């Protein structure tokens, strides 16, 4: 359940869809960089 | 008192101070040449200090505010206006009072929308004097002051009151939008567009050519604009005062009837013109009698187009426009009815009668009978009595006037219906009266117009001088009283019990009374009144010493004009109209038939023109008395309607009688702005942030004011209020605006940095919770 | 003065978020948004004066080094617990510490900068005292830290 809270605020769409490429652009540049290898698996 | 050749001096030549140059000073003779071309010669020994005084440096190419003048006299004031007039600067301030000299020509850029925008964003005094600056100050007062505002525009016929009103309305319409939101669909459907379009309609129906003005206002107008708290116009109301209905049937030589008749005849298409049996204006008695004419149409054709457009904006249906056209055509044909005596009045030729009866929806034999005979019923059979030709002409003309006056009232109703809106916050009222007029021959119409001008001058004096100096006295200010010429006694002569109106009204109620019996009473009662003039030879006249000059009135016509009788026979006839528009106008109209007692000497009496007008003016002045006023003084530079022609004698007269000299004195020395100590302190607290303030409010006010003027001359503390000059208040309002705006920037920047920080911290949190959860979900999936 | 490695790293984080293009350049419009995201609340004026220095040519871009400089500059001022409090206090009248949402909305829309009503109504309806019936500024100032 502790995921749906952080995805309902992760889009400007306001229709339950977090435009793919934008999520990839969020990670690695973030507070806890994920070496893009973790990012290749969240696709 | 000796001045060398070429010296600039004021030469007092007993009447006024002349701007002059020393032409020569030799052999004990001094010659002065005035800037108006006059040459005055004197023995040098006879010249004393004023006779002659030195002229201040350049004075200076003019001064924007006459309170800045060094030399204060009529000569000085006029010269300032003259210098400015010569360079097309028609506006000059006297504090927040505005002087406007009619240019009688367009001045490039003066009233352009780019200029309106520039004035909307500045304070009074930051730009050259302009009517737009007054309209803006007035508008700003809706948030600076707690009351409604009004703009009162004074001046003789042709001075520029109507043009001034239109400019104020145009400016306020523009400023109203600002206050959001645009779209051309909005701006063409607009309440402000409708308010602006009321002018061409009202001018066509209520204005006419007179000797003093080709577009003379023949009615008084009070426009009230209702403004909401957000700053936009919600709607309005127009109140009309005493339309000159007699102009419909007769005009003095060289004048015209109402513009609308000429516009209708010049503007209608061939088909409608033929439908209403209309031809040229020369063919109509109601348009041809003055001999003017003197125009090859064209200006009237453009006015028709302008009216039609305005009526469309005003939501007059195409049928309503045709109905008004049909009524006006009916009036024109009605005027062409001629009578002959054949026991007694008889309609001579049937054509004009037939056309008028058709257009008015009346039966021609019924119309003929109503104009030529009077009806009486006796228990209970009808008795028809013939009228004589004078009575038939008076009936025809009373019918024409009734139709026009009712149509004008309906048009005003329609305008008011269109501009109707809420009254949620405050209002700005603008008064455009018919101006002072003194013709070769003056009748009752001029008496009423001049009375209204007199009543307005009394309001101007009450507010500028009387109440103002009374407030200074009550508040215990250090003040030297300024004298001023009060016209109160002239109004007393007109208005008091046994006064001019009282005697006119009393004689009107006596059927046996004539204009000659009235004049006897006027002379007997008022010969010794300082403001009344019993002519030494002119047996049909009486004079009134109006503020703007002595006017002689011919009594012939006063009783009949004041009575304003309309036969019940004619009202009954109109109610027979098959044309619904006409019936609707007369459906509930009150009877105005001639009364013949018996023993009905009872206190009421039927309302007369005078009594209804005195009431309306009193109602108006009472409304104005509760609003904060702005004054505009329109000055006619000449009597020839000419541009670039400043008649110094004509101008000086207006400056003198209107009290401009005394006005400059009180605005230079006085304190037009005042606020209770706490109110002043609470408003300007922002400006005291860097000051070491005392515990008492009087001291707090002093601390700020001392920074602006340590001499204590531009402000004073009264018993309860801080008094300050308009210039100082304007200086304080500009600085308050600057600090308030700077404070809004400080908070606008701090909240924007709160919102962005909140969402940046939220995104940084939402990701660290998904990154920790994915680091776990993928570590379990790696173990499988 | 000096910015600690932890500080520089914290700023490159916020920079890279707005640097979608991945070129190491954010737009002039974004400079405000980024600085604000990191604490610093520059005024529209302060922001323009910063741009006019960096971006004379009119390219509309800001590299990380020129941003860092803008940051360390605004960091020096310092003003102040009673400075925002003083700006809000001009919006009174009675010294009660109360400014109405009506004039506060007017400050946010008309004055300062013209901004989206849907974001400013949420900035009021959520960030307001008495739940509905007006806002306390000294509380809001304290909350704005
Ligand atoms: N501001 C002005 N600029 C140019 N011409 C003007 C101005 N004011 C008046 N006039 C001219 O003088 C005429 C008389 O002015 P108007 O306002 O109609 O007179 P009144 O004071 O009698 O209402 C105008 O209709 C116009 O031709
Ligand atoms: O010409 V006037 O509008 O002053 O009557
Ligand atoms: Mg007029």
């Amino acid at each position: 359940e502790e995921i749906r809270e952080a995805f309902r605020v992760f889009d400007k769409d306001g229709n339950g869809y977090i435009s793919a490429a934008e999520l990839r652009h969020v990670m690695t540049n973030l507070g806890e960089k994920l070496t893009d290898e973790e990012v290749d698996e969240m696709i | 008192n000796f001045f060398t050749e070429g010296t600039r001096v004021w030469l007092r030549e007993n009447g006024q101070h002349f701007p002059s140059t020393v032409n020569s000073c030799a052999e004990g003779i001094v010659v002065f040449r005035t800037d108006y071309g006059q040459v005055f010669t004197y023995k040098q020994s006879t010249i004393t200090h004023q006779k002659v005084t030195a002229m201040h440096p350049t004075n200076e190419e003019g001064v924007d505010d006459m309170a800045s003048l060094t030399e204060l006299h009529g000569g000085s004031i006029m010269y300032n206006l003259f210098q400015r007039y010569k360079r097309n600067q028609i506006y000059t301030y006297i504090g927040s009072i505005l002087a406007s000299v009619n240019p009688y020509q367009p001045i490039a850029g003066l009233y352009e929308p780019a200029t309106m925008e520039q004035y909307s964003r500045r304070h009074l005094g930051e730009l050259p004097p302009h009517i737009f600056a007054i309209a803006n100050e007035c508008y700003r007062c809706l948030w600076k002051r707690h009351d409604n505002q009004c703009i009162l525009i004074s001046g003789e016929s042709g001075a520029g009151k109507t043009e001034s009103t239109k400019l104020i309305l145009k400016f306020l319409s523009v400023i109203s939008q600002q206050s959001l939101e645009l779209s051309l669909k909005e701006k063409t459907s607009c309440v402000e567009r409708a308010i602006l379009e009321s002018s061409p309609i009202m001018e066509a129906f209520g204005n006419a050519k007179t000797v003093y003005n080709n577009n003379s206002s023949r009615f008084g107008k009070f426009v009230q604009l209702n403004i909401c708290q957000k700053g936009n116009i919600q709607g309005g109301r127009i109140v009309d005062y005493l339309l000159e209905k007699n102009r419909v049937v007769r005009q003095n030589p060289g004048e015209r009837n109402y513009h609308i008749f000429y516009a209708l005849l010049a503007g209608l298409e061939h088909e409608e013109r033929e439908e209403f049996y209309l031809s040229t204006p020369e063919n109509y008695h109601y348009l041809n009698q003055s001999g003017c004419v003197e125009d090859k149409t064209i200006s009237d054709q453009e006015s028709f187009r302008e009216v039609i457009t305005a009526m469309d904006v005003m939501q007059f249906s195409k049928e309503e426009v045709r109905e008004v056209s049909r009524l006006l055509a009916g009036i024109l044909h009605l005027g062409n009815i001629e009578f002959i005596t054949a026991g007694g009045a008889q309609v001579s030729f049937k054509t004009a009668l037939g056309r008028s009866a058709e257009l008015l929806g009346l039966d021609p034999t019924q119309l003929t009978d109503a104009l030529t005979q009077r009806s009486m019923f006796l228990r209970g059979e009808e008795i028809l009595t013939p009228l004589n030709v004078q009575q038939a002409v008076d009936s025809r003309d009373s019918l024409a006037m009734a139709l026009y006056a009712c149509c004008f009232e309906w048009v005003i109703k329609k305008i008011n219906s269109r501009i109707k809106g809420n009254e949620d916050f405050k209002s700005i009222g603008i008064l455009d009266i018919f101006g002072f007029e003194n013709f070769e021959v003056n009748h009752f119409e001029q008496f009423n117009i001049n009375y209204a001008n007199e009543k307005l001058q009394e309001y101007f004096n009450k507010h500028i001088f009387s109440l103002e100096q009374l407030e200074y006295s009550r508040e215990g200010l250090v003040w030297e009283d300024i004298d001023w010429i009060d016209n109160g006694e002239c109004l007393d002569l007109i208005e008091k019990k046994l006064g001019l109106l009282a005697l006119i009204n009393e004689e009107s109620h006596f059927p046996q009374a004539t204009d000659s019996t009235l004049l006897e009473k006027l002379h007997s009662q008022h010969a010794n009144n300082h403001f009344y003039v019993k002519p030494r030879v002119a047996v049909n006249n009486f004079g009134v010493k109006h503020y703007a000059g002595e006017v002689q009135y011919d009594v012939r016509g006063i009783l009949e004009k004041n009575r304003d009788t309309f036969r019940d026979d004619l009202l009954n006839l109109l109610r027979e109209s098959r044309f619904d528009f006409i019936y609707d106008l007369f459906e509930h109209v009150s009877s105005r038939n001639n009364q013949d007692t018996l023993k009905c000497g009872s206190k009421h009496r039927r309302p007369t023109v005078s009594s209804q007008f005195k009431d309306s003016l009193h109602s108006l002045m009472a409304t104005l008395s509760s609003s904060n006023p702005f004054f505009v003084r329109c000055i006619k530079p000449n009597m020839q309607k000419m541009p670039d022609q400043f008649d110094q004698a004509v101008v000086l007269n207006q400056l003198r009688y209107s009290g401009m000299l005394e006005t400059v004195r009180i605005r230079k020395a006085g304190y037009a702005v005042r606020r209770p100590f706490q109110d002043f302190y609470k408003r300007y607290k922002v400006l005291m942030r860097n000051l070491a303030l005392p515990e008492d409010v009087r001291g707090k006010c002093t601390s700020l004011l001392q920074l602006y003027d340590a001499s204590n001359s531009e402000w004073q503390l009264g018993k309860t209020k801080v008094f300050l000059r308009e210039s100082l208040e304007q200086k304080l309002e500009k600085r308050r605006e600057e600090e308030v705006s700077h404070a809004a920037m400080v908070i606008r920047a701090h909240v924007l940095g709160f919102l962005a920080r909140k969402q940046y911290r939220k995104v940084l949190y939402c990701v660290v919770i998904i990154q920790k959860n994915y680091r776990a979900f993928l570590l379990r999936r790696r173990f499988l | 003065d000096q910015l600690t490695e932890e500080q520089i790293a914290e700023f490159k984080e916020a920079f890279s978020l707005f640097d979608k293009d991945g070129d190491g350049t954010i737009t002039t419009k974004e400079l405000g948004t980024v600085m604000r995201s990191l604490g610093q609340n520059p005024t529209e004026a302060e922001l323009q004066d910063m741009i006019n220095e960096v971006d004379a040519d009119g390219n509309g871009t800001i590299d990380f080094p020129e941003f860092l400089t803008m940051m360390a500059r605004k960091m020096k001022d310092t003003d102040s617990e009673e400075e925002i409090r003083e700006a809000f206090r001009v919006f009174d009248k009675d010294g009660n510490g109360y400014i109405s949402a009506a004039e506060l909305r007017h400050v946010m829309t008309n004055l300062g900068e013209k901004l989206t009503d849907e974001e400013v109504d949420e900035m009021i309806r959520e960030a307001d005292i008495d739940g509905d019936g007006q806002v306390n500024y000294e509380e809001f100032v304290q909350m704005m830290t």
